[PDB]
RNA sequence: UUUGUCUGGUUAAUUCCGAUAACGAACGAGACUCUGGCAUGCUAACUAGUUACGCGACCGGUCGGCGUAACUUCUUAGAGGG
């Protein structure tokens, strides 16, 4: 599949609401996510699924420098 | 008669955005008269290097260049909003008057 | 209204005071520099930091606080500023972030030499070509001196010290004085511009290899 | 049986090419590394054979080739700025300007009939031009992987040469790779097409004009000459197909493939070879800024 | 019709030369009316050297700006000589240009070839480019 | 003093070991040769490299270097 | 031939226009032309007591060459070098009283008008009065 | 710890050549950035000018004197060339 990583998430931002940030290029068929071990709250780094590598770049570009919880969002190829 | 005025401190970003703006206006074929290169103003401040004035009196010379250009075109004045949306590269800033 | 020259100078003073204030608050955040981008719907201020989770505070309290204090101090209007945090890719190739890290190790206290060798080892393991760290001041006893920690190669003069060399000077306040910490890092080449500079060094003569072609040794044609 | 007839000076730079006229027996074009194109009037005189009439300066850098029109006042040139200009010799004006290369023009060619311009250049391209200053065909055309040192015509082909040692045969106005002739060890500097249009002698680094047939594409001869070739050029009427080596001009005589003679005068290098189209005039340009003339 | 400059310094002269019955006018005054007259022969040096028959088809109008007075004179004579040689190369045959250039160059090369010397900058520590302050020891 | 430093006479020789079939005795041909055969930063190094390969081809064809 | 100011020698022409501005008697001479210094840098009064007519002559010649000028540019033309004693020398401007009174006295004999841009220029009559004097120095050699 | 880095020639320079138990290199020098000098070849323009005009003023000439259509020599300043 298309694999690339996203970072700088928030605690009040949940996975079903985080799907609508990258849904403009494709809708993710899964949500796999790290969460912490003391609190079981969001570890805030994860691997989101797109289907094709053309979707892997065009999702990534607009999401890069997009405003999420007053931050400049982060993506890298993985 | 709308004249877009570009100003920067570096020549290369200003040259790219002026080339991109005249390419976007030559693809739609309005009347565009070319870039008019106004003379560069060097802000020079020549200070002394030493903070207490003890040494062999060596002097320090700073400068900064301001590169000042414009493009002038005759068009409807609300067609002109659609060209200045590609020009948002840092450095260069855009001042528009009629 | 106001000149072009006084506009450029006063915006430069805005960059200077914004980077100085953001260094003086944000030691813990991994602060390396700021990025201004101004469009008249909203004027955008982008902070470079390696750890965003101390930039936000409590659920984003200090980044909206930072939006509020930049709105209050510089005379900014109601609702033209919003504040972002950009993730820097390499901490080991930014001298400001590593200068803060050595400052935080030595201020939280360590041997000076094992601190500096951990910094030099991490910089040479991150993919730079070289480094130099001088920690000078009241190192050993009450007489001050220079201690230099180098590894790899360094360029020192000419125009290529302006785009191949990253430098930083920081202060650390100890109980018996101040000590001065300099980190100079040379960047690696990286010809596309991925993590390094686009143009090569101007003394570095690269020769493309010749193609391995065998001679025909007969006159012979080919159609189409 | 070919005798050297003297010297001509307007020059400060090295001669690259000489272009001469069927309608005008006393008029030469000499292009050179003094960055100008000179209209010379041959008075055919005792002390100075021909004198400078008009020197055209339109180029910033070294001119490599000049070719003349059907009725010359008009000429098409090329230079190391990378462009081509149109010169009416009676006014001296640059009528049109032919930009659209990226790098230096090494050799050009005119046609006999209307509206054909070909030119070859250092940036691994070949272009055909209209007289409009707009290109005849959309250029993506899968050209040489090296510089194009010469391109020529036949009075329906494009015939080229290169620094990747395969000379070419192309078709006119479809720009295809139709016949591909691989015989050389060393780069190709100069070829020529005979004044009927059937033969290609193809010479180069090795000093060896390989004699081709242009109507059928077959290697017919082998002529093993001297030092590095700057020129191949014909007689109009004599079937000699002679060549200009470094220290010398080599003549061949293709009945026996025999040398007629050598043409004698670090020596200065012979760089130009052209016969005016009646015959028995042999023009040679030199790097110590003489222009030399050889008669029978 | 040519207009071709000559310069020595920040003084810049360009002569406007077109067809006529003979004329020389430097900013509307003729060549016998310029202020320095210990340097009168410098402007007249193509008139004395080439002769008035070599100027016999042209109307030369010279416009000057900048520099000093003597640099302006040395730009006037160079612009006049380049004016006649540019007219002669475009409209007369080139052996006349060859004759006029060996009669003009061999006398003095500033008549046809410019001066590349400009004033070098002051640097610190002294009142000129090279000179330095008096540097007492005791 | 116009002495050529280490890079303009080592780089010119490693340019001459390969690519000998392209080089010659004229400076203006070799100056144009040097950008297909190398990646050199700006031209004053490239003119100095071209001047030494012209001087070395002036030397080399009459004996061993 | 046709003789304008720009074609003739300028050392005699201003003195011949000064001879006309003496000999007509229609240029007014104010009361203080004989006791004045002519800027703060000069030391003395003029040698010749005919300085007012000579100054008015040159002033109308300067309005012949470049009009659109005023008093404040007439003091920029007529400045000079101030010796300052033991200090370095300086450039110090000319007097506005002499230029104001000369230009109004040249307006008094219908020779001089103002410009559209507020400063000064010549009339056709004041153009005529100077080209005739250039025509009369043109024969005296 | 030394040779590499020297008897010598050469260089503005441990810059190079040459000799040679040294062979290949790194920093400094040099390269590099900025400025100065060239372009009738390109891009060119009422906040820059030339010139062919049209008219006014003065005895063909003078006009920084008043406004128009072509060009980029003079002004500005980029991209390459050198």
């Amino acid at each position: 599949a298309a694999a690339a990583a996203a970072a700088a998430a928030a605690a009040a931002a949940a996975a079903a609401a985080a799907a609508a940030a990258a849904a403009a290029a494709a809708a993710a068929a899964a949500a796999a996510a790290a969460a912490a071990a003391a609190a079981a709250a969001a570890a805030a780094a994860a691997a989101a699924a797109a289907a094709a590598a053309a979707a892997a770049a065009a999702a990534a570009a607009a999401a890069a420098a997009a405003a999420a919880a007053a931050a400049a969002a982060a993506a890298a190829a993985a | 008669r709308i004249r877009i005025t570009l100003t920067s401190r570096n020549v290369k970003s200003l040259e790219k955005v002026c080339a991109d703006l005249i390419r976007g206006a030559k693809e739609k074929n309005l009347k565009v008269k070319g870039p008019v290169r106004m003379p560069t103003k060097t802000l020079r401040i020549t200070t002394r290097k030493t903070p207490c004035g003890e040494g062999s009196k060596t002097w320090d010379r700073f400068q900064m260049r301001i590169h000042k250009r414009l493009i002038d075109l005759h068009s409807p004045s609300e067609i002109v909003k659609q060209i200045t949306s590609i020009s948002i590269e840092p450095g260069v800033e855009v001042e528009v008057t009629i | 209204q106001i000149s072009k020259k006084r506009k450029f100078v006063a915006d430069g003073i805005f960059k200077a005071e914004l980077n100085e204030f953001l260094t003086r608050e944000l030691a813990e955040d991994g602060y390396s520099g700021v990025e201004v981008r101004v469009t008249p719907t909203r004027t955008e201020i982008i902070i470079l930091a390696t750890r965003t989770q101390n930039v936000l505070g409590e659920k984003g309290r200090r980044i909206r606080e930072l939006t509020a204090v930049v709105q209050k101090r510089f005379g900014f209007p109601e609702g033209s500023v919003e504040l972002y945090a950009e993730k820097v890719a390499t901490r080991g190739l930014c001298a400001i972030a590593q200068a803060e890290s050595l400052r935080y190790k030595l201020l939280g206290g360590l041997a000076v030499r094992r601190a500096c060798y951990g910094v030099l080892r991490f910089i040479m393991e991150s993919g730079a070509k070289g480094c130099e760290v001088v920690v000078s001041g009241k190192l050993r006893g009450q007489r001050a001196k220079s201690m230099k920690f180098v590894d790899g190669l360094m360029i020192h003069s000419g125009d290529p010290v302006n785009y191949y060399v990253d430098t930083a000077v920081r202060h650390v306040l100890l109980r018996q004085g101040v000590l001065g910490i300099k980190v100079k890092i040379m960047l690696p080449w990286d010809p596309t511009g991925k993590i390094g500079p686009k143009k090569p060094l101007p003394d570095h003569v690269s020769i493309v290899e010749p193609k391995d072609e065998i001679l025909p040794t007969t006159p012979i044609s080919e159609q189409k | 049986q070919m005798t050297l007839r003297g010297t001509l000076k307007g020059h400060n730079g090295w001669v690259t090419q000489i272009a001469t006229t069927p309608q005008f027996p006393d008029m030469i074009l000499s292009a050179s590394r003094d960055k100008t194109i000179i209209m010379w009037k041959l008075t055919r005189d005792e002390t100075n054979y021909g004198i400078p009439q008009r020197a055209l300066r339109g180029h910033s850098h070294f001119v490599s080739d000049v070719v003349i029109s059907s009725d010359g006042q008009f000429a098409l040139s090329g230079s190391w700025d990378g462009t081509l200009r149109l010169w009416d010799l009676t006014t001296g004006t640059t009528t049109r300007r032919f930009v659209g290369h990226t790098k230096d023009v090494l050799s050009v060619a005119f046609s006999s009939d209307n509206r054909q311009i070909v030119s070859g250049s250092r940036d691994k391209t070949i272009k055909l031009w209209n007289t409009l200053g707009v290109c005849k065909y959309t250029v993506q055309d899968e050209s040489h992987s090296e510089w194009v040192s010469c391109v020529r015509f036949s009075p329906p082909i494009i015939v080229s040469c290169g620094w990747d040692k395969l000379v070419k045969v192309w078709n006119l106005a479809n720009c295809k790779l139709k016949t591909n002739h691989i015989g050389h060890t060393g780069y190709l500097n100069t070829v020529t097409v005979s004044p009927d249009g059937s033969l290609c002698a193809s010479g180069g680094k090795d000093g060896q004009a390989m004699l081709w047939d242009l109507n059928e594409g077959k290697h017919l001869y082998t002529l093993d000459g001297g030092d590095i070739i700057n020129a191949l050029c014909f007689s109009p009427n004599r079937y000699w197909l002679c060549a200009a080596t470094g220290p010398s001009i080599k003549i061949w005589d293709l009945e026996g493939k025999i040398i007629v003679d050598e043409l004698k005068q670090e020596p200065p290098q012979c760089t130009s070879l052209a016969w005016s189209a009646d015959g028995q005039t042999l023009f040679a340009g030199y790097t110590d800024n003489l222009v030399r003339v050889w008669q029978v | 019709s040519v207009q071709v400059f000559g310069r020595k310094k920040t003084a810049t002269a360009v002569a406007h030369c077109k067809r006529g019955n003979g004329l020389i006018k430097v900013n509307g005054r003729p060549l016998e009316m310029i202020e320095p007259r210990t340097l009168q022969y410098k402007l007249l040096e193509p008139v004395l050297l080439l002769g008035k028959e070599r100027f016999a088809g042209v109307d030369i109008r010279v416009r000057v700006k900048g520099g000093g007075h003597v640099a302006q004179i040395y730009a006037i004579r160079q612009s006049i000589s380049k004016a006649l040689v540019a007219y002669y190369q475009k409209y007369v045959d080139e052996a006349s240009k060859k004759e006029i250039k060996d009669i003009l160059i061999q006398y003095d090369r500033t008549l046809l070839v410019a001066d590349p010397r400009r004033c070098e900058s002051k640097k610190f520590g002294g009142p000129g480019a090279r000179a330095r302050y008096q540097k007492s020891y005791r | 003093g116009r002495v050529r430093t280490k890079t303009v006479k080592k780089a010119a020789r490693v340019i001459i070991e390969k690519y000998y079939t392209r080089l010659g005795n004229d400076f203006h041909t070799n100056k144009r040769v040097c950008e297909e055969i190398a990646i050199i930063p700006s031209k004053k190094l490239r003119n100095k490299i071209a001047g030494y390969v012209t001087h070395l081809m002036k030397r080399i064809q009459r004996g061993p270097v | 031939p046709g003789v304008t100011v720009k074609d003739v020698n300028q050392q005699e022409f201003v003195r011949a226009l000064a001879a006309f501005l003496k000999k007509s008697g229609k240029l007014k001479v104010p009361e203080w032309v004989d006791t004045v210094k002519l800027a703060k840098h000069k030391e003395l009064a003029p040698y010749d007591e005919n300085w007012f007519y000579t100054r008015a002559a040159s002033t109308a010649r300067h309005l012949y060459l470049r009009g659109g000028a005023g008093v404040g540019s007439m003091t920029k033309i007529y400045g000079g070098r101030q010796r300052n004693g033991v200090m370095p020398s300086h450039f110090s401007r000319g007097s506005k009283s002499v230029a104001r009174r000369v230009l109004q006295a040249l307006e008094g004999l219908k020779m001089v008008e103002k410009d559209q841009d507020g400063g000064r220029k010549l009339t056709p009559q004041g153009q005529r009065d100077l080209d005739r004097i250039a025509g009369q120095v043109a024969a005296a050699n």
